[PDB]
């Protein structure tokens, strides 16, 4: 999982559009497919297929979010020519939270989830450029 | 509307009924030994496959 | 001005099997007090055998039917 | 590492897999556990023979011998989860969590 | 079982223990793990009932699974270096299996789902074994082997812990739950500070132990397992609500009281190696400890909840448990936060 | 005699007291001893005295 | 999740399909009123076999002497109801 | 019933027993006692001393001083003909710019 | 960090070096705290006991405040010997090292140049 | 040596003052049936420990002066207006039996103590395994709501399985006329109101339930009024009696010891008195039970643990 953020930091922003969401619903998959291993694992499906059919709506429900989040992203700063703003992420984070409401069918949890994945996607973006850390090697 | 409603539904209510519906999750299991080591399995191959924890 | 304590009605959300009930666990029951679960009912036969009749033992025409345990 | 190693270690976790996935009976888990055993067994002796460790040739001897003390221990529970439900299989230990 | 049965089995517990610790080969710390797993399990079934024996058929499960795991890590170690010392491993792929191990063994999520089962299926005073003498033997590895354990995986396990802690206990009303899931949330601090100073990894144990026991020891003395049969106690021991609302703030790292030591202490340290966003995140999800422990006061200190008629006949007996080392153990779960400083003295 | 049983604690436990008291006293006697020899010792290390 | 509650019309449903598989009562004049012996023209046996498949479809005991009333379908769903407290 | 309980009580009123309650207490001994303390360190110590106290405090934060202070300074100051306050805070001699 | 100090003596509660410093003084803060806390655990053993919280067995609670003194002093002892310790090694190790610390060179105000911000 | 771990391993084992003559003996009956002067006859001719029925205050004469508190510190529950009402709407029924039944385990439980302490035998008059047959009276007479049959089980359930049946059941059988008869010329006024059914009822369950299954793990002993007039004769057969079953056969120094720990113990025994069932007829108000304690609290020697009370003419508390 460490190849495919170095190929969505390796290029540069608000560029290459359809490179970022290759990658963006990649990561966004396989978000959904460790959630799938569980479900399907610790609350056993009735049948086969039921298994496979719960894994294909959660698999996508994660790839959808991956998907829009990085288009929406990548063509914000193309079209205000501001690649270092954590202002496009926040308009492709909420509308990442956006899909998670039409596919859970309920406006709330869209409402919910624009918000604090909005606020989560900026966060992200400021830093990278401040250069935070969330697993900070010991230095001291 | 805005003291009792809105005020109390974005910040109290919500970050309040998201913790009720997390707890239900990771509490709703069964104690079947056959479903708690089919998950350390996952784990284990998710430390490798994914996040080359063994590298 | 008594002030409000707790009634039993109040109690008895905290008596349930969980918090917050869902669909799922509608069905726990509390535990045993003790801890202790009644013991279950008529589990395990014990094997029965024919002794016979076409047995050295059984003298030819002895069907001894027994019930072992082990 | 030569081509004798991978069969071990291969062995090891088609075990190790064996174990975590209980199919219904717990003696047929029982199995893995000790299946496991007998692996890093192998793995140590080789490793320890080929390199003429001589002190250490002690140490495979030492391994089986709370190999067993787990055997016995698991043979012990499965005596009494058995008295209680009359058949060793895992779905009977759900009272917990449950 | 034979009161002579009792003590040499306990005493093969500490020993099991005490030989881990004391270990230069990881051959003998493999082996005081066996032995401290072969003396605990008589201790959870010695009243021998159904849920004595599940409880006991999944920890000795776990554990065995652990061990095998920890043993082929020093396989592996031993071929890719040629000893058996007790110090950084010396290979990527032996310091992933040793950190799950223990990790299997400590109980921390994701390997956690068997700490609240076998905690609710023993008595009292063995879980107090359980969750405070069982976690001095996988930490004390640990402390040792902490230079070559993986960053992201050690962290991973510490912040899926305090989650998983802090969400599980919410919907708990069995003391022995609530318990086990305070274990995993401080499992999570513990390992969490353990990358950047392991001093610190110690307070944050011994803190917890104390605590704990102050807990478990309460418990025992009124004989209560429940949330409502711990709502009787201002009835019979008025007391002993109030020991129980100050232990139980501290648990939740409110000031002045002493559970706020090693959490204080911990964000520290983190800090300092520019670790900003971590320890703001544990802090903030620690409140979901504070809550869950926040409803047992209401229950049993800051409300008189209804009580029974047979209650009358408790208030003329005395309180004739041991209570062993109670008084002390209250004071210093407590009262401590003014000697910080002697924290040094860990090193 | 008010109560009807003979309560455990109807009298002190001479022994106990005995001990407690005891160890007490030996303890601050040692403690004593020790701050007086660290202080000496504490001296002659650094020349001061 | 709980099971769906039962229900007198869901009752009803249930004794006539396993009368309905029962291969002396022809279904054409089946009625949920209608009389197993006079209507039917079942035999006492006949109406004891009927009352063991109704012991199956619901899985609980009926002893004999409450068996030998159940002569037409509409006590049997009564019956049903009277022991799972449907009132509906 | 629902379980068993003492009935709602209702409210003392202390002038049914004691006329002359200042309503500190049941008993007219101490009630009187709560009064007098309350009135002779509150009334009479902590307004009234304290109150006396404020009045005559030691030329709170240099008030007073720095009035002659001013006074010295436009007085010398305007006898030798200098600008009664500099616009200038520090001596430029010794300020060194940043070019 | 400092489990290694270059100095082996593993396992010894207070090496023999540390006889080298002042003793705690018994009139010290940290230890008459401590013996404070003896004495609250005291009252504590009383009361989940019932008995005369302030009275009942005085020789109970002599003991529990000599207990707390004497352990706490003999921490005070290696409480203090460590931070000794960390300064001694902090110190050395800036002497061993003159280029990583340099000395700075400093300058008054009346030549560092600070933004100003007026607030209107 | 405050009987523990300790004293078990230093030698103190319970077969080691255990003989042939420790028994157990309880003597049950119908009301008025002579029960009570039996007993204690047969306690002096065997010379056991005679312990009398246990009453609404029988723990009061185990704890403190031993003399009766008032009826408020026990439940306010009053066996005769069980009698003058038994059909209240204050559940004064259902109090009544609930607290009895904790008076009967208490006793049984001292009962136990003395036996393995001493290696003397107890007669009891009654105990928790023919305490049922009042609570079948009045459950099949409308006196107590079904609800309260559940919590009495469940109570039971928990507790009897921990303890020991008795050695000997003596019951002492009489027709339910010849009790109507012996109540009438008996006095109290209130007992004169029991109907007959209710005698029936104990009757029916005494002899049904209870004594058909104490026989498979006790040696039953019964007797008409008339046999019951002399002791002599009952105090042969007890004597004469072959303790060839039960589970008193198979108890060993280990078992005891676990037995012993939990009977010495008495607020471990009562624990599951008070189990959290919130049943009208048990459950009281936090005001009401904040209010009843701090009185108790105050009572002559109750204020603080016994041996403390200082305005009872104790003393060397500071050195205790
Ligand atoms: C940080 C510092 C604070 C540490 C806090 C330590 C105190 C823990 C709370 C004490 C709880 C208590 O009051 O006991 C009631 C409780 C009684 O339980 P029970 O269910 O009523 O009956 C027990 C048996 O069934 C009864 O069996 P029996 O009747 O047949 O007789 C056997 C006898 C047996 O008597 C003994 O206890 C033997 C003593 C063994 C300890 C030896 C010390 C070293 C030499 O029973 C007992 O257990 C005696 C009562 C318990 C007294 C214990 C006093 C020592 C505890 C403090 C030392 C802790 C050392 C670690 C413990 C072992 C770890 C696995 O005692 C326990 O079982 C708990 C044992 C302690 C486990 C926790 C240890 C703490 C781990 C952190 C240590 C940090 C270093
Ligand atoms: C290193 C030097 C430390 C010196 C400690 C000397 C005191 C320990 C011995 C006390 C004892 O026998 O029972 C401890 C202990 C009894 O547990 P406990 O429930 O705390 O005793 C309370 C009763 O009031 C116990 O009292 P009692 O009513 O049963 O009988 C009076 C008792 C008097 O015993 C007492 O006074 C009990 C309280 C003594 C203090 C216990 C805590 C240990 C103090 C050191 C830890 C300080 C905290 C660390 C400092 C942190 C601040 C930096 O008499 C004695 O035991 C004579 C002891 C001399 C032999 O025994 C065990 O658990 C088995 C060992
Ligand atoms: C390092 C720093 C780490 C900081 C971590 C801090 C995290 C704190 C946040 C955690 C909680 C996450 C948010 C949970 C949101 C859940 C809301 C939801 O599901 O919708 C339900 C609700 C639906 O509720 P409803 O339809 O049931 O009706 C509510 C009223 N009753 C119950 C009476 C019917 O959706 C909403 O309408 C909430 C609107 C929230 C708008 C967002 C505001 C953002 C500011
Ligand atoms: C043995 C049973 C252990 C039960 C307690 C388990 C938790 C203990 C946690 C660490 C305790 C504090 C360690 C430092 C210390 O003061 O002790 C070691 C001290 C200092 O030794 P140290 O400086 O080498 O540190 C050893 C322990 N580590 C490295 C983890 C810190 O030594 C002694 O106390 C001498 C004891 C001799 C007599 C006993
Ligand atoms: C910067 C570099 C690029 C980084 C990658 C950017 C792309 C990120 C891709 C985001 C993927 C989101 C993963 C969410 C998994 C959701 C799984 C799912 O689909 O199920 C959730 C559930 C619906 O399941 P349900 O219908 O209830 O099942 C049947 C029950 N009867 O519905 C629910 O219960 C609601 C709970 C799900 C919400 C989970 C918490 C949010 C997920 C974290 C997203 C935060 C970041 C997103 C913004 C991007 C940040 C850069
Ligand atoms: C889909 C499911 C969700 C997963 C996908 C969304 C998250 C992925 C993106 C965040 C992970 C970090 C990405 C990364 O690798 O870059 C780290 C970045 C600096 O590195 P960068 O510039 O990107 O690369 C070259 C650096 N030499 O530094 C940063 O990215 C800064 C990160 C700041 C995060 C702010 C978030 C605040 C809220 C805390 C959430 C995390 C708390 C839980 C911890 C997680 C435990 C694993
Ligand atoms: C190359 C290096 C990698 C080496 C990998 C070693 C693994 C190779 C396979 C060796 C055999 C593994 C042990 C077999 C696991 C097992 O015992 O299956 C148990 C489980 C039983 O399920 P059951 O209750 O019987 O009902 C099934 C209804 N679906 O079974 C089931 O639930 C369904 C059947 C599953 C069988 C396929 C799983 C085997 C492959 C696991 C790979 C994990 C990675
Ligand atoms: C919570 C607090 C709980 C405290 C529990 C009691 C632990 C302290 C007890 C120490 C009492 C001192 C006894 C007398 C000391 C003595 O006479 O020395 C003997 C022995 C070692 O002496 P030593 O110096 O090694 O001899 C060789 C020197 N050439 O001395 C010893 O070895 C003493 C035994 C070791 C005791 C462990 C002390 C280390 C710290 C224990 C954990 C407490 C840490 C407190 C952290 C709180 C932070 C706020
Ligand atoms: C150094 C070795 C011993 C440990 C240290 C303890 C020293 C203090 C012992 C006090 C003597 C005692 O026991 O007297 C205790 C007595 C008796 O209590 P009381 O009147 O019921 O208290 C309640 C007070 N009322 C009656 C007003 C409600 O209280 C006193 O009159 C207080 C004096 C002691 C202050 C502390
Ligand atoms: C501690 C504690 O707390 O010990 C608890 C108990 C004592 O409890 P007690 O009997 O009530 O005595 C306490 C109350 N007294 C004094 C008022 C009566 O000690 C024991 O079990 C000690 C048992 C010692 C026997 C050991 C056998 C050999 C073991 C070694 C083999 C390898
Ligand atoms: N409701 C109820 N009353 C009980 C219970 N045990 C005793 N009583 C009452 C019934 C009687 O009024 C009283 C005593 O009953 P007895 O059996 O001892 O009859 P009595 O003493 O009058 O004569 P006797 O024992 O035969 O010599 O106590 C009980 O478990 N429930
Ligand atoms: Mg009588």
């Amino acid at each position: 999982a460490k190849t495919v953020l170095r190929q969505y930091w390796d290029i540069p922003e608000g560029t290459e559009c359809h490179r970022k969401t290759y990658a963006t619903t990649s990561i966004g998959g396989a978000a959904g497919l460790v959630v799938s291993a569980y479900s399907v694992a610790l609350k056993t499906p009735t049948s086969f297929l039921e298994g496979v059919a719960r894994t294909g709506r959660y698999t996508f429900t994660a790839a959808a979010i991956g998907a829009i989040f990085g288009l929406t992203s990548c063509i914000s700063a193309q079209v205000r020519e501001k690649p270092d703003d954590p202002l496009n992420y926040l308009i492709g984070g909420c509308a990442g939270g956006l899909i998670l409401g039409a596919r859970t069918r309920s406006y709330g949890i869209g409402a919910a989830a624009c918000a604090y994945m909005g606020l989560t996607a900026a966060l992200v973006k400021m830093g990278q450029l401040e250069g935070w850390q969330v697993f900070a090697e010991p230095k001291v | 509307l805005l003291d009792l409603i809105w005020l109390e539904a974005i910040l109290p209510k919500t970050i309040s009924l998201a913790q009720m519906k997390a707890s239900t999750l990771v509490t709703n299991q069964k104690g079947l030994i056959k479903l708690y080591f089919l998950s350390f399995l996952i784990t284990i191959l998710i430390s490798m496959i994914l996040f080359n924890f063994h590298e | 001005a008594r002030q409000w304590q707790p009634d039993v009605e109040w109690a008895e959300q905290y008596g349930g099997a969980v918090m917050y009930p869902t669909k799922e666990t509608a069905h726990w029951k509390p535990p045993p007090w003790n801890d202790v679960d009644p013991p279950k009912d008529t589990l395990v036969s014990n094997l029965t055998l024919n002794f016979g009749p076409q047995h050295p033992a059984a003298h030819g025409v002895l069907r001894l039917v027994m019930e072992l345990s082990g | 590492m030569s081509m004798v190693y991978m069969n071990i270690m291969m062995a090891f976790t088609v075990s190790l897999v064996g174990l975590l996935m209980y199919r219904s009976h717990l003696m047929s888990s029982l199995l893995c556990l000790e299946g496991m055993m007998l692996s890093l067994f192998v793995m140590a002796a080789l490793t320890i023979l080929n390199s003429h460790f001589t002190l250490a040739s002690m140490m495979p001897i030492i391994l089986l011998v709370f190999a067993a003390c787990e055997a016995a221990l698991g043979l012990s529970l499965l005596v009494m989860v058995s008295n209680t439900y009359g058949t060793d299989y895992v779905q009977n230990l759900n009272l917990l969590q449950c | 079982m034979n009161p002579i049965i009792f003590i040499i089995i306990l005493l093969t517990i500490m020993l099991g223990t005490i030989i881990v610790m004391i270990s230069s080969h990881w051959l003998l710390v493999w082996i005081g793990f066996e032995m401290n797993m072969l003396a605990i399990i008589p201790i959870m079934m010695k009243n021998h009932n159904p849920r004595a024996t599940e409880a006991s058929t999944k920890y000795f499960l776990t554990q065995s699974t652990a061990s095998m795991l920890l043993m082929m890590a020093v396989i592996i170690n031993l071929m890719f270096s040629g000893q058996w010392t007790v110090m950084k491993l010396f290979n990527p792929m032996a310091s992933m299996l040793m950190t799950m191990a223990l990790a299997m063994k400590l109980g921390m999520a994701p390997f956690h789902f068997w700490v609240p089962e076998v905690t609710q299926g023993i008595p009292l005073s063995s879980g107090l074994i359980l969750l405070t003498w069982q976690k001095l033997a996988p930490m004390s590895v640990l402390y040792q082997i902490f230079p070559s354990i993986n960053l992201n995986l050690i962290l991973t396990l510490s912040v899926l812990s305090i989650l998983i802690g802090g969400w599980g206990g919410l919907n708990q009303t069995q003391l022995r739950k609530i318990m086990a899931y305070s274990s995993i949330a401080h499992m999570g601090w513990m390992t969490a500070v353990l990358p950047y100073n392991p001093t610190m990894t110690l307070l944050n144990l011994i803190i917890y132990i104390i605590m704990t026991s102050t807990m478990f020891t309460m418990f025992m003395a009124n004989s209560t397992t429940t949330t409502l049969s711990l709502s009787h106690t201002w009835n019979k021991t008025p007391i002993m609500t109030v020991l129980i609302l100050a232990t139980l703030l501290s648990m939740g790292g409110l000031p002045p009281l002493s559970g706020f030591m090693p959490k204080w202490m911990i964000i520290q340290e983190m800090t300092k190696n520019n670790s900003i966003i971590l320890p703001t995140f544990m802090a903030i999800t620690a409140l979901l400890n504070l809550y869950f422990y926040m409803r047992l006061t209401y229950s049993t200190t800051l409300t008189m909840f209804p009580s029974t008629n047979n209650m009358k006949m408790k208030w003329q007996f005395p309180l004739m448990k041991k209570m062993t080392f109670l008084p002390t153990m209250v004071v210093l779960s407590t009262m401590m936060l003014p000697l910080t400083p002697m924290l040094s003295v860990l090193e | 005699k008010f109560y009807i049983q003979e309560p455990p604690h109807g009298s002190p436990n001479w022994l106990k007291v005995g001990l407690t008291l005891g160890t007490s006293v030996f303890l601050w006697i040692y403690l004593i001893k020790q701050h007086n020899e660290d202080v000496l010792e504490y001296k002659r290390r650094n020349g001061l005295e | 999740s709980d099971a769906p509650p039962l229900t007198l019309e869901g009752i009803k449903d249930r004794v006539l399909y396993v009368l309905k598989l029962y291969d002396k009562i022809d279904p054409e004049k089946l009625s949920v009123n209608s009389h197993f012996m006079k209507d039917l023209g079942l035999d006492s046996l006949d109406q004891v076999e009927i009352i063991m498949a109704m012991e199956d479809e619901f899985g609980f005991e009926i002893p004999d002497i409450d068996a030998e009333k159940l002569m037409c379908p509409q006590e049997i769903v009564d019956y049903i109801a009277d022991k799972k407290d449907v009132y509906e | 019933l629902r379980w068993q309980e003492d009935p709602e009580p209702e409210d003392e009123n202390l002038y049914e027993k004691n006329p002359d309650s200042h309503g500190y207490d049941k008993d007219p001994a101490v009630d009187i006692w709560n009064m007098r303390v309350v009135f002779f360190f509150g009334f009479s110590i902590v307004l009234v001393l304290g109150s006396t106290f404020v009045a005559y405090l030691p030329d709170y934060r240099m008030q007073e001083w720095a009035r002659r202070e001013a006074e010295r300074l436009v007085k010398y100051r305007e006898a030798h003909g200098l600008p009664i306050m500099e616009s200038n805070c520090f001596d430029p001699s010794k300020i060194q710019l940043p070019e | 960090m400092m489990t290694g100090r270059q100095g082996r003596a593993t396992f010894q509660f207070l090496p023999d070096e540390a006889r080298s410093l002042p003793p705690p003084k018994l009139t010290d803060p940290r230890l008459a705290f401590v013996g404070f806390l003896g004495y609250c655990s005291g009252l504590i053993d009383n009361a989940i006991r019932r008995r005369p919280v302030l009275l009942a067995g005085l020789h109970r609670q002599l003991l529990y405040i000599t207990s707390f003194v004497f352990v706490g002093y003999y921490l005070l002892k290696r409480q203090d010997y460590m931070y000794a310790v960390r300064d001694h090694d902090m110190f050395s190790y800036i002497k061993s090292h003159p280029e990583d610390f340099p000395e700075k060179d400093k300058k008054t105000y009346g030549e560092v140049f600070e933004e100003f911000h007026p607030v209107r | 040596l405050q009987y523990g771990p300790l004293a078990y391993i230093l030698g103190e084992k319970a077969t080691k003052k255990m003989t042939e003559k420790s028994k157990l003996i309880t003597v049950d009956g119908n009301i008025c049936s002579g029960k009570s002067k039996l007993a204690k006859e047969i306690a002096e001719k065997l010379g056991l420990k005679h312990f009398p029925e246990a009453g609404i205050h029988y723990v009061d004469s185990t704890t403190g002066d031993g003399k009766p508190l008032p009826v408020q510190f026990s439940g306010n529950c009053s066996l005769e207006k069980f009698y003058d009402d038994p059909k209240s709407n204050d559940g004064n029924s259902y109090r009544l039996q609930a607290w009895l039944y904790a008076s009967r385990l208490l006793q049984y439980a001292d009962a136990l103590e003395h036996l393995l302490s001493t290696g003397q035998g107890v007669v009891l008059e009654r105990s928790i395994y023919s305490d049922f047959v009042f609570l079948e009276a009045m459950y099949r007479q409308g006196f107590i709501r079904k609800q309260c049959v559940d919590h009495y089980n469940q109570v039971k359930k928990v507790t009897i399985c921990e303890y020991l049946p008795p050695h000997v059941v003596v019951y002492v059988d009489v027709p339910v006329p010849e009790v109507q008869s012996r109540i009438q010329k008996k006095g109290n006024p209130h007992e004169m109101k029991i109907t007959s059914a209710y005698l029936q009822d104990i009757e029916n369950a005494y002899k049904g339930t209870f004594l058909p299954e104490m026989s498979e793990k006790c040696e039953v002993l019964q007797y008409s009024a008339w046999e019951a007039q002399d002791a002599e004769k009952v105090v042969e057969d007890i004597e004469y009696l072959k303790y060839d079953k039960g589970p008193w056969l198979d108890q060993n120094d280990r078992k005891l010891h676990k037995l012993r720990m939990l009977v010495q113990d008495k607020l471990e025994v009562l624990n599951y008195t008070s189990i959290p069932v919130f049943l009208p007829e048990v459950t009281v108000g936090a005001h009401q039970s904040d209010q009843v304690f701090q009185e108790f609290t105050e009572l002559p020697g109750r204020k603080y643990r016994a041996g403390y009370n200082e305005d009872v003419g104790d003393k060397w508390i500071w050195l205790k």
